[PDB]
């Protein structure tokens, strides 16, 4: 079971945060 | 709407102000926080901030010259600390 695809995972390992709600 | 995840990225050499790599939302939102938090990227709650970005921008694009400072803070504490 994966919810993510390849390059929403790359996106995320390339960022310095993720702001959520 | 119910949940929101916003990816910043920044690099000063080539703009002052941070870069969106991603817009998520609900389900996907919530599968993106959990894998951030797994391979150990910061996840930072600004319930304002995140409604804000959603309803202003698309992904893979520079944060606006209006909303560039509120997200530059976090940054900036991260960095602190």
């Amino acid at each position: 079971i994966e919810i993510l695809s390849e390059q929403t995972k790359s996106d995320i390992r390339n960022s310095k945060l993720v702001v959520m709600n | 709407p119910t949940h929101i995840a916003i990816g910043i990225y920044f690099n000063p050499e080539i703009a002052p102000a941070p870069f969106i790599s991603l817009i998520e939302t609900n389900q996907c939102a919530l599968a993106v926080r959990k894998y951030a938090n797994e391979v150990g990227i910061p996840t930072v709650r600004d319930v304002k901030l995140a409604r804000k970005l959603y309803k202003t921008h698309t992904k893979y694009s520079f944060v606006d010259f209006e909303h560039l400072d509120e997200v530059l803070r976090l940054i900036v504490w991260l960095e602190q600390v």
